[PDB]
């Protein structure tokens, strides 16, 4: 339903148009509501009296359950526990509060429901913002890699910046380390996993010397297919002129960029 | 006065649980514990006898 744990909670512990919002009831009971006036003037006696009796002297309520359920629901929507664990932990927290209760505890509980509401919102927006963890992993890997290439350097650093931009600009992409290598998955539960360490090791020898040799397919077999996928995934990035043209790497990047381009364009055209 | 008699050899209590999806049952249990959703009952021959 709603992600805001306050909202996704308050649907559970609440009546409908009771005296929790006193102003609306008091407006409707006299005549003040304009949507349908004289509605309350013509109800049975008991009901009328009862509301009125409720209205003049409100009845106090115990909000402990509401706050505890709010924080429990926040934990559930934030993958702190499984839903069955949610049903259990609600009672657990309820007992915990009930055996240590104090005004200070209620104050801290209100503070906590505010904090968890903010936490859920922040987690969602951060998960849709770019997943800083992948950026950290990529920076660690790049620190592992050397920053100096004896044959050509502008293309190398340009490509490195292009990769950085690619991992930053597309959230849901994963960068991590499983074994003694770093990888790059284009999506959770997704295919196209590139062995980043192996790709860089293979590509180290092709940076500044494959420009004159791009015309002859004599060294074309040096490109392992994993690195070919790695280059393919960066076709939309590293636009023309970023990588020096007339280079085997540059030629491949330009071809892939042109191909992907015709495609998306034609596709948004559809019909 | 007619010798009729009866003995209880053994007695057991049975119950039937509806197999509910655990997450659904958990959320239902959470909702049913708040004050606003208390269960209520009355009785058909609401009455009193004299």
């Amino acid at each position: 339903t709603d992600p805001a744990v306050r909202a996704a909670l308050q649907s559970q512990p609440s009546g409908l148009n009771s005296t929790d919002d006193w102003r609306q009831v008091m407006d409707r009971i006299m005549s003040l509501t304009a949507r349908n006036p004289d509605a309350f003037r013509q109800q049975p006696q008991a009901n009328r009296l009862s509301a009125i009796l409720e209205a003049v002297v409100p009845a106090r309520a115990n909000p402990t359950h509401e706050k505890v359920l709010a924080i429990v629901n926040a934990l559930a929507e934030n993958r702190a526990i499984r839903p069955d664990e949610a049903g259990l932990v609600y009672d657990a927290l309820l007992q915990r509060v009930a055996r240590y209760n104090s005004g200070n505890v209620q104050t801290n509980l209100d503070r906590l429901v505010g904090d968890v509401r903010e936490a859920v919102a922040q987690r969602e927006r951060a998960q849709q913002q770019g997943n800083l963890g992948s950026m950290v992993a990529l920076n660690a890997f790049l620190s592992t890699q050397p920053a100096n290439v004896p044959r050509g350097q502008e293309d190398y650093t340009n490509f490195v910046s292009a990769l950085r931009l690619m991992v930053t600009e597309t959230p849901q992409s994963e960068v991590y380390q499983s074994g003694p290598d770093y990888f790059f998955q284009t999506s959770r539960q997704g295919l196209q996993t590139v062995n980043l360490s192996q790709a860089f090791k293979n590509l180290q020898g092709l940076w500044g010397v494959r420009a004159p040799t791009g015309d002859r397919a004599t060294v074309s077999s040096l490109l392992t297919p994993n690195s070919r996928l790695l280059l393919l995934l960066i076709a939309p990035f590293t636009d023309s002129g970023s990588v020096s043209r007339d280079t085997y790497l540059g030629h491949l990047l330009t071809l892939y960029r042109e191909a992907i381009g015709q495609a998306h364009v034609d596709e948004h055209t559809f019909q | 006065v007619d010798g009729a008699s009866i003995k209880f050899d053994s007695i057991c209590l049975y119950a039937t649980f509806f197999p509910m999806a655990h997450n659904t049952a958990s959320t239902l249990e959470a909702m049913l514990r708040n004050d606003t959703n208390d269960q209520s009952f009355n009785d058909y021959l609401s009455a009193a006898n004299m």
